[PDB]
């Protein structure tokens, strides 16, 4: 029954007592549900260290995996450039995936098309699918590029982008004169990040390769930043405002802030902003390549150094204090700008922030997981903080990877509890929760269900989630915040604190019981 | 109104196409009259989609490991491949289920084999063996294993079947192969037909030879209807008020044991016929069990609905009907009285899968709004035979419409409110068009039933009054 | 006992068996407490509408005030202005609660200085304290400017500030040239904020009264702006960064922002920045005079419009999308400076944000309080998001205020259930949302306790507090949020959204009781 | 370090002020000898501040009731006057206590009378009267009321012991008119004796003809302990544990039971000396109760401390304390093998009201740590003729030093870490020196007794130790 006047949703109009008795019913009479006992039983198990001994004994089966497929980043790169329309060869399911994924993260809208392979494409290729998916597409959204990656049916398959491309020029599908960079991105190589490089670098190849002789590096006074897959518009911000602080000529490549951050007017912009074609074929007469995140742009960095000619830096991610120092140091010595005072005083006001929290930061466990470069900058700043990161999971991560960020924490008496773990998924970073407990998980919204588990241990037992990542699908609003820079710092340090304090105030909360402690003044 | 107006409309929009996609989309767009009940005559559907279009389409793997096999709650299903599937379809449906999560329930988790490199160019048969070896390991409480291909298993040739059979063998176990790449067929319907497949061969008659459940002659069984926000819920309850007994539930909530109850029943009630007529009608020639399809949205719908199912039993069901339906006639009542004059007059489009945009009609005239179009994603020429009756005259009707149509079409009609999936939601929305999901009841629900009406009309006047939409124009522009 | 490995505070270490035994005897030997039972039936009464009656009948006690005495807004006000030092006429005690006060929420220096009258200054006065403070503070702390504010034992004994001020100069205490401005501050007439505007009124007429015959309104082609009582920094920023993407010239009239939020480079700065004294005295040949919280800057309106002869727009707080847009429409017109593309686009961005979250803001029953002009701009955005304001309280309101609140409300559907209550507490709040329970409290940290209380009543009666004014103790850094303006617009919204989405996922999180209902994707 | 180094720096220091503000300052800055006995003969205290010099100290009102009436949890406390007082002592202070806030306990709570101008200009007796009438009606469950009066009280000829005497007359309740107007005294300590005199008159001998109370050879009281961060707690349990039966704490977690009860004690413990001297040395003239100091900070101290209370007690007891030492001594010993080499060397400059610069010193030393400078905001002679003998040579001592001041000494000496209240905390932060809050534990705590010595250590390890400080500076400049 409803209420007219207090109408309930599925919480908490499930909990009536004629929901319960009928739920009831259901589950005595057909479903021959285990008794609760053995759930208990076998989920108190599932809480134990022989069930994790038994869990990493895992080879071939993974349980909630913390990665996406290569065309996901190639469609977010793909989305950073002038009226480029990114284009998927192969499946449309792949598309509306990706379609569905970048949507509840940004909560915008995002365009993308596939020519809808069938078997017919596996069993003669997908020529005749790219010829009538270019044409049909600039004839239809008319954008001024089309960027392409592909599926894993594509590359199983085999499908050569070149050939194909090609012969859609010389059939006039397309104009000769209109720009199609392709990608190759299999699904069973790398992860999302990967996708993003592979994209990037071929649309870098194409507007520059055949180009090289009329270009001298410095010409123009810019200096390039690659951001590499990047969901967060804070950080394009921020590191634009940065940039244009320290008065340094600069070029974004594949800045997606603007189309992923339309303003609701009344009309639909498909397209907004993003970086030029004239900024792609001038890129190489800039006086360096800067990438934010070098740990996913192995590829690109070998095209910049071969083909550009650019001794690109060895700088780590923006992220923290000295890295953030050091990556103005390094623009700065580039470029000949001295770092103004704006700069400074920002830096010294993160300063104060950090020693004004941190009495409530120190000695805080974390179980941290997320893509490379942001797991090893959240690392350092959190060796910053006093803080103590004791399971670091990065699930597409490398031997090198891992290597430098143990050599990061056997820099620090913070990381002695440190232990880093590459090519493992959610149920190692359960497993590992339920075992050697810390004080909070920081990690994307997947987490979450992580979170359910330890409240049904117990709630001394529970592990509080904080929502720093990709994606980010329970809340709102989070993918305009900032995490490079010192902005970025002083947002994760509030962040970071306010959970903690948050966490106090719940623990003391009992009247008669733990309110002692339920201070006004923290 | 203005047929002549809609067809000028339809061939303005189809003027940018080239010529054979033009061609090709003509014969999917329509204008609708009620008196023609050949839809083939008046439209096509389940066709390929045009390349390069932004279709709204998914995949087999979409219609089998995410619509039929993913509610079943304890089982556990490998997304067989690639480690992008399974994580862009992980928790994205809220088929609702009870259950310990990781123990004796795995809806909103994800299972994958995570191919590499050695595992496209080597097999994957050991892997899948060894994964399932694994499964039953580390998760004891599971009552059986389903396998949903991806798109290199059907293209590497691995070999499932084989190794589902002998690993079920040597473990005593159920283990479903389903071949649900998502390159088979043109969308989620071809994926609908292969999970049906699968159910019929390797899971529904599993207890033919036993003769141990005791049967009533109310035994009913509510197929098609996957919980979304609750909703078989919402339904199933009604059905308990009527004398009736539900022994199975597909597959919202449900679970191995009901699907192996199900050839038991007495009558099957089909919600969503896109999805299960297979099903239905396999289970029709085999035990000769009769089935009907239902409609439980909106007073009248619901209504009309029970009393069909009531008349195929005996004198005390109907009395236990009219009991139900006395019951609950205050409450819509004044959900109506509440809602219906903030909502008099305001016109709606619709674009949803392939049940949907018919089923919801006549809540929405309960409320007293009228559609002016709807069409589908995927559906048959016999949903078209069936939606055609139940719209207005000179309504648009489209099938796989693209993204710059059925922009262009909200542009010259001018909907009051429209109901899409979550693709067409921001750009609707930043055209300052009120918008509501129609998959997942944009995270509210139950709709159906009595319960479900009250929060439908709520969140339809919450949407189309919300003071937001008088806002996206500056004033000083 | 503890353990050198897991040292425990206060919590939990006072929940050991042994401390809790020592505690029970304690208790049952010496306290002579109530029984348990006769405490709990206490509370449930407290908890009735009976209790509400009677405690509405107060007439003479006031239980926790949402309010502070008028030398706090002076020194608040004193603070902006460069190189300025405030100075409160009267007892010590003050000037350290009011230190005290600001530290706690600013965690920030705070310099203020007393005469520290005593028993003596009663039978004699404070003229002798007045000349040897104004003295050693410029001997000592070396300020351009000593602003005199009073407490509430100079105005009952009826010291006379300009008689005390003059006499210094007089017998060389302090140089006659020095700026030494004036204001009566009474603790017992209305509260913080009209101190703020007492010490503003007394600062702008010593720097204008006796120099208007050279002044020509509109001669320098700016527009002040006048902040009153604030204690948020993104607020400062915000408008001065609206008003220069606007191209117009203004000058900000008490600026604390600098001091306030100072940088730890190692040095400590006892003035930063501020309103200077060229400013104040050029501030009459300004277009026009924008008062940002017009509510308790009555007396600046009346000074302003008498002696400047300017034409004081009738502006509401910059609160709000429509508020704003009018703030924005009045400067463009006073200026002639057309509002730029930015400010657009930002705009529908705050739009585009609404309508995302529209679907879990609507409906939503809050009870809010604070300042005149906080509380009816937060009243304003709840009702342009389409939620309901249940409880508005204002201990420091006016009726005429009331009326101007209540008109707004009826000017909206979602205003129907809506009550306005002027010189209540919050024990009168307390009362309301336990017998009227709404969805969320609005407010300062005071709140908290109330929360807890409903949490004593039940899980399903707590009502959790979303901590948006002055003052906040128990979270770090939320003085650096903004909320005036888009972007305070756009930080209330997500803050508001997130606290409903993460007491929903608290709600839903029980494992097999309703975790039906924990969605990944709300 | 360097005595006449420290003098020339006090001379330097001292050259900013005026003449009479520098001849005034020039008494309350010393250089500590320890053979020297008499305090009066070097430093000067408890006098009235230099105007205009950014003093720390606070007012009467401050003292009685932010620090003796507050932490009593059974009584209602009025902030009678305006409102900013009680509003600004509200909840500062973390006196703990175990009770239910509104019905039973009322510390974090504000009442006050919230003077206008018709309660300055007409008076404000009648105010209270029915104020108190409001109190009784609202909280049936209070066990007494007390009035701490503010400035415009004193000012104005207001008559509350009238008021307060015919209220409790008529409701057969316990009414404590206190006069702390801030402008009586120079700081808190007048506030002090103004309550003590309060208890002493209003509350103490309620009880005096009242014999019902069993007593014990073991009952002592524990005097000046105001439970900060449960200070009292982790005390009373060790006193526990010795054998002795605490009947009362003053006045942290104190019930105005307790305070009646006092007088039947056998010995008093006075850990604020500086606070309940005063009620201490009456309650030994007129019940004949001997009273004795002792220090519960550090290892040592305690141990100490132990050992003379024991000796106030017959040979069980004696037992009993060498069985807690020996039960004890592993655990501080194992906290000071933690945590010694990481704080051996460190120097140290205090800043804090009556009791806590000396009482901490025996802590940091058990810890490797030399204290270079203390001094008081408002104690008498008595306790800097403590202060020497407990201080080394050559070290500073002030007494109500201003910012300018304090700041100009830490610049020279420049000490490790500096442990003063809330208003010095930020200047010294950003000053780029470690900075412990020593009124509140800086929101941790307990640091009394065994248990507090790990957490007084592991928070002193992580400000002194902390990253943060290493980077106040930018690599660039
Ligand atoms: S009462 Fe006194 S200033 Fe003895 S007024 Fe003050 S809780 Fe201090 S050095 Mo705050 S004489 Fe207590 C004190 Fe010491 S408030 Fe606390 S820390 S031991
Ligand atoms: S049509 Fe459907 S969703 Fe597409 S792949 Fe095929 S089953 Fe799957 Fe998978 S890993 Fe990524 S998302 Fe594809 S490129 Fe392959
Ligand atoms: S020295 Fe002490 S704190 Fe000062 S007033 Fe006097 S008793 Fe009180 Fe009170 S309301 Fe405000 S804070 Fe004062 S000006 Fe009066
Ligand atoms: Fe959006
Ligand atoms: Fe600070």
């Amino acid at each position: 029954s409803q209420q007219v006047d207090k109408i309930k949703a599925s919480y908490p109009l499930f909990l009536d007592q004629d929901y319960k008795d009928m739920l009831a019913k259901k589950r005595d009479g057909f479903e021959e549900k285990y008794p609760q006992d053995k759930i208990d039983e076998v989920f108190q198990w599932t809480t134990t260290k022989e069930y994790q001994e038994l869990n990493f004994q895992r080879e071939a089966l993974t349980v909630n995996p913390a990665k996406a497929c290569q065309p996901l980043g190639a469609v977010l790169c793909a989305l950073g450039f002038e009226k480029t329309m990114p284009y998927v060869h192969g499946s449309q399911g792949c598309v509306a995936y990706f379609r569905s994924y970048f949507n509840r993260h940004f909560r915008e809208p995002v365009s993308c098309v596939s020519d809808s392979m069938t078997e017919d494409a596996a069993v003669f290729g997908g020529q005749q699918n790219m010829k009538d998916g270019l044409q049909n597409c600039k004839a239809t959204y008319k954008p001024d590029m089309i960027a392409v990656s592909t599926t894993c049916m594509a590359e199983v398959i085999g499908d050569d982008l070149n050939a194909f491309i090609n012969n859609s020029k010389k059939e006039g599908f397309i104009p000769d004169e209109f720009p199609v960079p392709f990608a190759h991105t299999p699904s069973f190589v790398g992860s999302h990040v990967t996708g993003w490089d592979n994209m990037f670098e071929g649309i870098a190849r194409y507007f520059t390769l055949k180009s090289m002789d009329d270009k001298v590096v410095g010409s123009n006074k810019k200096i390039n930043i690659v951001p590499g897959f990047e969901t967060y518009l804070g950080n394009f911000r921020v590191i634009k405002r940065m940039l244009s602080e320290m008065g340094v000529g600069y070029s974004l490549l594949s800045d997606p802030e603007e189309v992923l951050d339309t303003p609701a007017d009344g009309q639909f912009r498909m397209y907004a902003g993003g970086t030029t074609q004239e900024e792609m074929k001038d890129a190489p007469n800039a006086l360096n390549t800067v990438l934010l995140q070098p740990w996913h742009l192995e590829k690109t960095k070998k095209f910049v150094e071969g083909t550009w000619k650019h001794e690109v830096p060895k700088l780590n991610i923006p992220m923290g204090l000295d890295w953030t120092d050091e990556f103005l140091m390094k623009v700065s010595e580039i470029s000949g700008q001295p770092i103004p005072a704006s700069l400074t005083k920002e830096r010294g006001r993160l300063v104060d922030m950090m020693t004004d929290s941190h009495t409530w930061l120190h000695g805080k466990r974390f179980a941290l997981w997320g893509d490379p470069d942001f797991v090893m900058g959240l690392v350092k700043f959190l060796l910053e903080l006093g803080c103590e990161p004791v399971h670091i999971l990065c699930h597409n991560g490398n031997k090198r990877w891992k290597k430098a960020v143990d050599a990061i924490l056997a820099a620090s008496p913070y990381g002695k509890n440190a232990t880093v773990y590459i090519g493992k998924d959610l149920w190692h970073l359960r497993s590992l929760v339920f075992t050697d407990k810390p004080d909070f998980m920081i990690g994307n919204s997947y987490g979450k269900f992580i979170q359910r588990d330890t409240l049904h241990k117990g709630k001394e037992f529970e592990v509080p989630l904080i929502r720093i990542g990709f994606p980010i699908f329970d809340r709102h609003h989070l993918h305009r915040s900032t995490t490079l820079g010192y902005e970025g710092a002083m947002q994760i340090l509030t962040t970071l604190v306010n959970s903690i304090l948050e966490r106090l105030d719940e623990e003391t909360r009992g009247m008669q019981a733990t309110d002692y402690n339920h201070d006004l003044v923290r | 109104m203005s047929r002549e107006e809609v067809e000028s409309l339809i061939q303005e929009v189809l003027e940018v196409y080239p010529e054979k996609a033009r061609k090709d989309r003509n014969k999917h767009l329509a204008v609708n009259d009620p008196a023609v009940t050949q839809s083939k005559k008046c439209i096509i559907s389940n066709k390929k989609s045009q390349p390069g279009l932004m279709t709204i389409r998914g995949c087999a793997y979409a219609g089998s490991k995410g619509v039929v096999w993913g509610p079943i709650k304890d089982m556990i299903h490998i997304s067989h491949g690639p480690v992008g599937c399974g994580q862009y379809s992980r928790a994205g449906r809220r088929n609702y289920y009870i259950g310990t999560t990781g123990v004796n329930a795995f809806v909103t988790m994800n299972f994958t084999s995570d191919f590499q490199e050695k595992d496209i160019v080597f097999g994957g048969d050991k892997k899948l063996a060894k994964l399932i070896d694994e499964v039953e390991t580390l998760f004891p409480l599971n009552k059986g294993i389903s396998v949903q291909s991806e798109c290199p298993i059907g293209l590497i040739g691995d070999d499932i079947e084989s190794v589902s059979k002998v690993k079920g063998a040597e473990l005593s176990k159920t283990i479903v192969p389903v071949r649900c790449e998502g390159f088979r067929g043109v969308s989620q319907s071809l994926g609908h037909h292969i999970a049906n497949d699968a159910v019929r061969d390797w899971v529904l008659g599993k207890r033919d030879e036993d003769t141990t459940f005791a049967s009533t002659p109310y035994d009913v069984a509510i197929i098609g209807d996957y919980n979304i926000g609750g909703d078989a819920w919402s339904s199933r309850i009604l059905l308990e008020e009527m004398g009736l007994r539900c022994v199975a539930q597909w597959s919202g909530d449900g679970s191995i044991s009901e699907i192996e109850l199900t050839p038991k029943v007495k009558l099957n009630l089909v919600h969503c016929y896109r999805s299960m007529n297979y099903i239905s009608r396999h289970m029709e020639e085999k035990y000769g069990i009769p089935w009907m399809e239902y409609n439980f949205f909106g007073p009248t719908k619901t209504i009309e609905s029970l009393r069909a199912i009531a008349a195929k039993f005996d004198e005390s069901i109907q009395k236990k009907c009219e009991e139900v339906i006395a019951k609950y006639k205050p409450e819509w009542e004044a959900v109506v009285a509440k809602y219906r004059p903030r909502l008099e007059g305001k016109r709606v489009m619709l674009y949803i899968g392939g049940l949907r945009p018919r089923h919801v009609i006549g809540a929405y005239e309960d409320l007293g709004m009228e559609v002016v179009g709807t069409g589908y994603e995927f559906a048959h020429n016999d949903d078209y035979d069936r939606t055609m009756k139940e719209m207005g005259d000179s309504t648009l009707l489209y099938d796989d419409v693209t993204g710059y149509e059925f922009e262009e079409f909200v542009k010259r009609i001018k909907p009051d409110l429209i109901g899409s999936g979550i693709k067409e939601k921001f750009i609707f929305q930043k055209m300052g068009i009120p918008f509501r999901e129609m998959h997942s009841w944009d995270y509210s629900g139950p709709y159906h039933g009595f319960d479900g009406f009250a929060i439908f009309a709520r969140d339809m006047d919450m949407t189309l009054n919300n003071p937001c939409w008088k806002k996206l124009q500056a004033p000083w522009e």
